[PDB]
């Protein structure tokens, strides 16, 4: 995440890591109940094996509400295309369930009508993750977020170089240089609805990162909630 | 307005049904008494932060 602050003590528990074999975090993923990931499908193709972090706020340092679980089912959307990064939506079912604590809970998953006419249409998301802090610098070992603006379809169509799906939207500041990054793909984007935060989106991609004219691109996730309940009854 | 107007007071889902607004909750929530409040059932209710 580039600009936001750290997330505090409890503040981003549906946040999950994915890491590779040398225990680095590659990519983010959203908590959807004990035995559930939500994550991007491009992820899947950045690691040969991979296993997944909760509970995780600082990745140099011991809090003692950490634990891996490895990964029992990879669900992909068939449908995804690395051409156009169309579809990027992934469900892990977990091998051991979580068991929710401090920093360790799921995010909300909502009806796609409701979600559509009033989350989708409140002013901003939140994001999270353990990404860059910079386009080219390193990425976090403190788990940050991000308040995120929805942005007019149009105007996310035309600052995109590529092409914006139905299946994708876009959220973050023109000018201001806040934006999700490199590392945080997968992970949540978020909407608070009277103190209670629901899944909107999944960090998909970007030009860049914080760029000028430019848009953090996110996985319309209202979209698939039918695709998501069918593969959570794996 | 229903649904249009401050959600047609649900704490979450809000949806019309003959002209009149229809409450309900996510998983891990019972709606209450009001038919419009959303309790959770457990100690970790989906999209709460942990602050305890
Ligand atoms: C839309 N389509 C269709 C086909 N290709 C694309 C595509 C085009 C450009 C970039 C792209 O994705 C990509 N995005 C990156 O950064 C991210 C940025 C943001 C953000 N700014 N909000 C969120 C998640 C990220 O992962 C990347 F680091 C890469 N890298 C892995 C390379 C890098 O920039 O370091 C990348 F290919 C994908
Ligand atoms: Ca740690
Ligand atoms: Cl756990």
């Amino acid at each position: 995440i580039v600009g936001g602050q750290e997330c505090k003590d409890g503040e981003c528990p549906w946040q999950a890591l994915l890491i590779n074999e040398e225990n680095e975090g590659f990519c983010g993923g959203t908590i959807l109940s004990e035995f559930y990931i939500l994550t991007a499908a491009h992820c899947l193709y950045q690691a040969k094996r991979f296993k997944v972090r909760v509970g995780d706020r600082n990745t140099e340092q011991e809090e003692g509400g950490e634990a891996v679980h490895e990964v029992e089912v990879v669900i992909k959307h068939n449908r995804f295309t690395k051409e156009t990064y169309d579809f990027d939506i992934a469900v892990l079912r977990l091998k051991t369930p979580i068991t929710f604590r401090m920093n360790v809970a799921p995010a909300c998953l909502p009806e796609r009508d409701w979600a559509e006419s009033t989350l989708m249409t409140q002013k901003t998301g939140i994001v999270s993750g353990f990404g860059r802090t910079h386009e080219k610098g390193r990425q976090s070992t403190r788990l940050k977020m991000l308040e995120v603006p929805y942005v007019d379809r149009n105007s996310c169509k035309l600052s995109s170089s590529f092409i914006i799906t139905q299946n994708m939207f876009c959220a973050g500041y023109d000018t201001k240089q806040e934006d999700a990054c490199q590392g945080d793909s997968g992970g949540p984007h978020v909407t608070r609805f009277k103190d209670t935060y629901f899944v909107t989106g999944i960090v998909s991609w970007g030009e860049g990162c914080a760029r000028k004219g430019k848009y953090g691109i996110y996985t319309k996730v209202t979209a698939f909630l039918k695709w998501i309940d069918r593969s959570m009854k794996t | 307005k229903l649904c249009s107007l401050d959600n047609g007071d649900c704490d979450q889902f809000c949806h019309e049904e003959q002209n009149s607004v229809v409450c309900s909750c996510a998983r891990g929530y019972t709606l209450a008494d009001n038919g419009k409040a959303c309790i959770p059932t457990g100690p970790y209710p989906c999209g709460k932060q942990t602050l305890e």
